[PDB]
């Protein structure tokens, strides 16, 4: 172990020998002896050596000294990736450097989360799912009608750590519970669980697979429906895209496990909701089209988004064909007394059954529910208490306490909702760093209408500008940029272009009689989509999904190949067609360290502390036990050797230091 | 090799290690059992795949969870089971249960180890094969001190064996009360 | 302002001992005492928002004081029960400025308007001004971060453990 | 090199076994090989087995079950020197 390798002697480390009773046996013997060898500091030529003894020629026993060099296969060696010394790069990185975009801190003694014991063989009831699978949308559709009861869809896996932890939840953490969700609230409508910003943070910050998420649960929760949210014109995606692409992949998202689709554009404008919609009757799942809430109804001073426009507005997307009609109120700023006769209007004027989200960053979350049961709607979305209230949504558990003994109900088992939060009151630990949201109700909301996540979003712009200082001042401006186009629906991607230019503004110190940036331009050519008003001040004229002409699949395959290591499957391929710079990015730090997923949470962000041994489950039955004796010191160019044990046999790996 | 694609080394240690080392000169996949206390044990390394299973047993039950083990060798996929020596190499009930759930067992047939089970069927077993063995009780002794009349009309020196020695006279007593309890 | 101290659950009749009879009868005896308003101290966030509706109606009837409600917004029902309250007819509730409400605290004085802004009964509080108001607590609260342990979710488990 | 022995199994490290054309040709090779094994951090029985390969009677191949037991030198062991661990001690003394 010890020893030293000088150049000045001949190379030889130790000479292997076999035997059997026949030269064949004697082979397989020097084979697995060769394998089992593990010599680490230096190269060696056992993958020589192994190529050698496994040729054909060699096992058959006439050779002669030509046959080496007439046999150049033998110089080709196997591209072997061990996944193990990868994760110590990555656990040894992060603990010298630091987790990127977070103070480093060390790595603390989290609680081991409270996991809910199930009984061997317990359960499997059946969920919804069973009613999608059997008859279809309609089928459905026709069972919500029949439900006396207020119905629920659980957001916990999303939009809940969406608003409050940055989206930055992973699936290692997901997985661990999704067992417990199908025995627990088998009686829930839905779980949303997929889509909104998920899919790029996965790729970008996670370096996850949004696809393995989802076909994984979709596995581990058979019974209920999953629903994801999708900005009809270009997906889950940055820009706009053609028209094939989002049609490839609703049907792939679909043919994965994805059953409801809540489908909304950011301007209200139900042209470019139109592609994706008919993708989702073509996939013969079902369709939530839904109306983002803006502005007051019951204050008549606005002219612009009246009572009457939301109930025209509904009967046209019953027209373009909806399974279901949900209202987004992606702020919280439907009123709780604007709900109850939103909801009662609504029920009124279209035949559909109508799904409702809201954000309790009012205080109001609750009550604006409360409104909406007593006006009969039939489906609302809330989240574990422990990931509920603020920019969240409201807890399912305080919702069915609130509604418990009145006229309406809804229907979960209180004390089960409760274990699986004791779960999340536990994890939400290890997203500290992440949990930067204000934590007492933030009233304020109704004048300034930006969503919860633009809040957070546009502070860290004025941070970045270095206008904290006057960051009332831009809230302000922000309200007049609205105004300026009109009275518009703020939500992404549109929100970002009030913001961008307030934030213009505001720097410049211009009034809005003082003013006589790509994003905005873009907005007033009419990239983002048509403005319900159609505010005055080349032409985009029409939909810029459809005017998209198609690249084919096949080229930008072939492209990805070529560009990736290997070949890719149909997935991979539309990920990079929507999200190309992160998915390169995301395969060259896969390859670097490879799949990080399985890292438990606290190691991937803050890697390890010294003496501490981890476990980590690459694939079924493959552990690794790891365990960080010491850290090494600097050298000249700043690089030292972390000392590690993987699997009891130590190991060094060199880890380039940033900062001393 | 034909019909094994797979195989389950249900022991530790040096033996579970041989075990492997056949197996992948015979091309033949391998999978390790360790216990709480054997996460470090380097048997586990030393195989294609590896999972726990005495779950919060005691370190020398846990290589006996005899239902776990086929749970891990069903899950696993393995063709068949090797159980080494000692631990489950010799129970019936493991032996059986293999047969049951229709993984290969490598070693003899439960009825063979049925019969071999106590050293008194075995010894049974001896004379229909009609070779040479030591005079003793044609049953197991369950009299206790029934061996001085049996120990008069053979031996002054005897042993006493379950499935210690003695020199006749006092010593019977001394020997069975520890023998049989120690058993 | 004589005030009642609200336990157990007036909706749920497995335990029958503090039975909506039995405020019904204590607030008599209070009004007899002689009580210039009577007040009904929830000091734990047990007041679901069912029982208030049916609580406030009920003691309006049966007494002709006027009625202040306390409630803590621990189970995240803070807001509704006072709503259920105001619909049935309440005369004063507790709030507090939004930056110190929620929580074990009372719910958002501001919360609260913007929740019965346009329904068939309000309350007339100047919203800009209470928002200015909490601007300073929003700042001010820093300074007590040593002090704030309090947890900042709704804790639904504090029906079956009651405490305050 | 790394292992820690545990008490819950059994003892055994490594199984020596040596080969020769003749038995006493083998001994030899067990007799070197249990010398030139060097193991740390545990006692081991080394220098029972060694005592037990050493002795004629073993070399003559003829034994019986009650070869031990009737033997108690094999019990007896040479006193191990570790000059060089006593060397460290001091060197480490008088450098503190």
């Amino acid at each position: 172990q010890g020893t030293v390798v000088t150049p000045f002697y001949d190379s030889l480390l130790v000479k292997l020998c076999t035997w059997g009773m026949t030269f064949e046996q004697a082979t397989r013997k020097m084979r697995r002896n060769l394998i089992e060898f593990r010599i680490r500091g230096v190269k060696t030529n056992i993958p020589f050596l192994l190529n050698v003894v496994r040729h054909p020629d060699f096992a058959s026993g006439n050779y002669n000294t030509s046959f080496i060099d007439t046999t150049p296969e033998l110089f080709k060696f196997p591209h072997i990736r061990d996944r193990g010394t990868k994760t110590l790069r990555y656990i040894g990185n992060v603990t010298v450097n630091g987790f990127p975009g977070i103070k480093h801190r060390d790595k603390p003694v989290y609680a081991e989360p409270r996991l809910p014991k199930i009984p061997y063989g317990s359960q499997i009831s059946p969920g919804t799912k069973q009613i999608l699978d059997a008859k279809g949308p309609e089928g459905v559709v026709d069972w919500v009608k029949k439900q006396e009861e207020v119905l629920l869809t659980d957001t916990t896996l999303r939009d809940a750590h969406q608003s409050l932890l940055a989206t930055r939840v992973r699936s290692k953490d997901i997985f661990q519970i999704a067992d417990a969700m199908a025995h627990l609230l088998p009686n829930m409508f839905s779980f949303e669980m997929w889509g909104g910003a998920t899919f790029d943070v996965a790729y970008r910050f996670l370096n996850e697979d949004p696809w393995v998420r989802l076909e994984t649960l979709r596995k581990q929760i058979p019974n209920v429906m999953f629903q994801m949210l999708l900005r009809g014109a270009n997906a889950v995606g940055y820009k706009n895209y053609p028209d094939n692409v989002i049609r490839e992949f609703v049907k792939q998202s679909a043919q994965s496990g994805v059953d409801v689709f809540r489908v909304f554009d950011s301007l209200n404008w139900i042209k470019g909701m139109e592609v994706s919609i008919d993708a989702v009757r073509e996939a013969g799942k079902i369709v939530e089209a839904a109306i983002c809430y803006t502005g007051d109804i019951d204050d008549d001073t606005r002219t612009k988004y009246t009572i009457d426009y939301y109930k025209d507005m509904a009967k046209e997307l019953v027209a373009q064909g909806t399974h279901i009609l949900g209202i987004k109120d992606m702020a919280g700023l439907l009123k709780p007394q604007a709900a109850y006769r939103l909801i009662g209007e609504l029920k009124d004027t279209v035949d559909v059954p109508i799904h409702l989200h809201t954000h309790d960053t009012s205080g109001n979350g609750i009550y604006t529910y409360a409104a909406a049961v007593s006006a009969g709607v039939d489906i609302v979305d809330v989240a574990s208490s422990a990931m509920s209230g603020a920019t969240s949504q409201p807890s399912m558990t305080g919702l069915y306490y609130g509604l418990v003994n009145g006229n309406r109900q809804t229907n979960l088992d209180a004390q089960n909702s409760q274990i699986i939060n004791h779960y999340w009151e536990d994890v939400r630990h290890y997203y500290k760093d992440f949990d930067n949201a204000l934590n007492s109700p933030q009233t304020e909301v109704y004048i300034h209408e930006m969503p919860g996540g633009q809040y957070t979003n546009l502070q860290q712009q004025a941070i970045a500008v270095g206008l904290g200082d006057r960051w009332d001042e831009v809230k302000e401006m922000y309200t007049v940029v609205n105004q300026m186009f009109g009275d518009i629906v703020k939500v992404t991607p549109s929100s970002k272009v009030v913001g961008d230019l307030a934030l213009f503004m505001v720097q410049n110190e211009l009034s809005e009689e003082d003013v006589y940036p790509d994003s905005v331009i873009e907005f007033f050519m009419g990239e983002i989509g048509q403005p319900y008003g159609g505010f005055p001040e080349t032409p985009l004229t029409d939909r810029p999904g459809a005017l998209m002409e198609p690249v084919n699949f096949v080229e930008v395959k072939a492209e990805l190949k070529e560009k990736m290591g290997y070949e890719p499957t149909e997935k991979d391929v539309i990920s990079y067609i929507l999200y190309p710079k992160v998915f390169l990015d995301y395969q060259e730090m896969i390859n670097k360290y490879g799949d990080v997923t399985v890292l438990d949470t606290p190691t991937f962000y803050k890697g390890m502390r010294l003496g501490e041994t981890i476990e980590v489950e690459l694939e079924k039955g493959k552990i690794l036990l790891i365990k960080l004796n010491s850290i090494g010191e600097p050298i000249a160019d700043g690089t030292r050797v972390i000392y590690f044990e993987l699997n009891g046999q130590p190991r060094e790996i060199n880890i380039q230091d940033m900062n001393v | 090799m034909n019909r094994i694609k797979k195989v389950l080394v249900a022991n530790r240690g040096e033996i579970a290690i041989r075990v492997m080392r056949a197996c992948t000169e015979l091309k033949i996949k391998t999978v390790a059992i360790y216990s709480q206390e054997d996460t470090g044990s380097f048997h586990r390394y030393k195989s294609d795949e590896a999972y726990l299973v005495g779950a919060g047993k005691k370190p020398i039950d846990a290589y006996l969870d005899i239902e776990n083990i086929i749970e891990i060798a069903k899950e696993s996929g393995a063709d068949a089971i090797h159980p080494g020596y000692g631990f489950l190499s010799e129970n019936i009930e493991f032996a059986r249960r293999c047969e049951q759930e229709g993984i290969i067992f490598v070693g003899p047939k439960s009825k063979h180890l049925d019969m071999f089970g106590d050293k008194i069927k075995a010894k049974e077993q001896a004379l229909l094969a009609d070779i040479p063995v030591i005079p003793g009780s044609n049953g197991p002794v369950a009299g206790i001190k029934e061996v001085e009349e049996f120990g008069e009309k053979n031996g002054y020196p005897l042993m006493i064996k379950a499935s210690r020695v003695v020199e006749s006279k006092e010593h019977v007593k001394e020997s069975f009360e520890r023998a049989s309890s120690e058993a």
